[PDB]
């Protein structure tokens, strides 16, 4: 229905890991149910906690994003995930892009935009008065 | 006595709502957003409450924005995050 | 516009970068995003006098501007008392 | 854990206060508002919530009646009373109604969440 949105923060960075919980907090539908250090966790941690949603981090320790958006993809392709990283080399975006990845936001980013980012995949869903 | 009633009656519905959200935990800050006000409007309502005695200053907290120095910096440094 | 993103040129941003803490670093990047200079210190564990102290360098060191000043305001026992009279308002 | 939250009060202000505090939170998603009793009834039966911060003191329907006409048609909600009502004979109308928690405002925030962790635990 997407008033509830079961969101998994992927990123190496804890710090952005925290700013990604800051924003999301705020909103009413957006429920931070888990975070992965790195890409191996991010796989099996969707395999198991089957979020709705995924920031995903590229640059990170023992597997990339791009390569644990392909690997949850192949297993969950239900699931969104939207790549939030500083690479901004049009190329590794293409790479997403064809592994998986529903969304791209380049670091640094504003809140409203990644919000924006992440309502297109969820919107607000009317039926009707 | 007599000296709080009249001060409590002539509270505004404004004033008595700010009262009521700071006895709850909300902070000074997030007021605003909270009814739909201006930040600044706001603000003088405190110093109205605070002079007035209903509340004190606990701490001055500065908002910022960044310079364009600042956001030159944060570009740069975002690697790190 | 993008005028300061050229006037601030590599050579001239690694100095005051290389001079920036890892959390002065911190600030500025929660800060960009949208975060407010009000909402760091129950984000970064840092007690809310040092992150003030902190703000107010990097409003001497230029990398920051004071848009507003805000007010940090708890009830007197007075207003206490006068929330429990009113709370039937409510 | 997320608790689907129905805030029922006719204060404006004070249903206000109860989405900011459950805000902050990354458990309780507030996916309704109830003005009066009458809604609330029919509006728990809309959403399913899994809580409902239930006023007593309401134009059209007491929280009371309201509580208890949830209760046994959805015994499942859990129904917290959250009111400047402290009566011990309304308050035990409350426990009999069905209702699982109490709190009596002027409340804090962190006594807010109290009741409401003790009833959908960490
Ligand atoms: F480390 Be992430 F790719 F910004
Ligand atoms: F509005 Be009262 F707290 F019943
Ligand atoms: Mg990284
Ligand atoms: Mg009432």
């Amino acid at each position: 229905h997407h008033s509830i949105v079961k969101t998994m923060i992927v990123d190496d960075s804890a710090f952005m890991r925290n700013i990604l919980k800051r924003i999301l907090s705020t909103t009413n539908k957006y429920v931070v149910i888990g975070e992965a250090a790195n890409g191996a966790d991010a796989i099996k941690m969707a395999e198991e906690l089957q979020p709705d949603l995924i920031s995903m981090d590229i640059v990170m320790p023992e597997t990339d994003g791009i390569t644990a958006t392909k690997a949850i993809k192949e297993k969950t392709p239900e699931i969104k995930i939207v790549m939030c990283t500083s690479v901004d080399q049009e190329q590794k975006m293409i790479d997403a892009v064809n592994a998986g990845a529903d969304g791209y936001i380049v670091k640094p980013f504003q809140a409203p935009k990644i919000l924006e980012q992440f309502n297109k995949l969820f919107p607000v869903l009317f039926q009707g008065p | 006595g007599d000296k709080l009633k009249n001060e409590v009656e002539q509270l505004a519905p404004e004033e008595q709502e700010i009262l009521t959200a700071i006895y709850t935990g909300i902070t000074s800050l997030e007021l605003p957003g909270m009814m739909g006000m201006d930040i600044d409007e706001v603000e003088k309502v405190l110093e109205k409450l605070i002079d007035q005695g209903f509340l004190d200053l606990v701490r001055i907290r500065k908002e910022t924005d960044l310079t364009e120095k600042g956001r030159a910096v944060t570009n740069f440094i975002i690697t790190n995050f």
